[PDB]
């Protein structure tokens, strides 16, 4: 297989930037969104926790995302998922609790 | 800073 065990912080992705802070992405959201549904998850790899960041109608939000000493990621008010891929994709469906469902990746792109 | 899901 050769593909590491746990998610090796799959930076590669828009709505998944394990670099941004929280504001940095919220200013980015400032750029894109409006349509209520834009979002971008953040998850580094060193120490701390992840957090979903989306925008409603002009009020960026953030949702702490962590597991439960079980190994699976989740959210207090949100839900419970395996990884940010499920909590994201899932939520890509609905809000599940967010202010509003998801619709688009917010964070920036790459190069050009 | 975490809205309530």
């Amino acid at each position: 297989g050769s593909r590491r065990a746990s998610v090796g912080s799959h930076e590669k992705m828009p709505w998944f930037h394990g670099k941004i802070s929280r504001e940095e992405s919220e200013q980015i959201v400032l750029i894109g969104s409006k349509t209520n549904g834009k979002f971008l998850i953040r998850a580094r790899d060193n120490n701390g926790s992840y957090a979903l960041c989306l925008l409603h109608e002009g009020k960026v939000l953030h949702y702490r995302i962590d597991k439960d000493k079980t190994g699976k990621l989740s959210i207090p008010e949100g839900k419970k998922f395996d990884t940010l891929w499920q909590l994201v994709e899932h939520y890509s469906y609905k809000a599940d609790g967010l202010l509003r469902v998801l619709t688009v990746p917010c964070q920036k792109i790459g190069t050009q | 800073t975490y809205e309530t899901l």
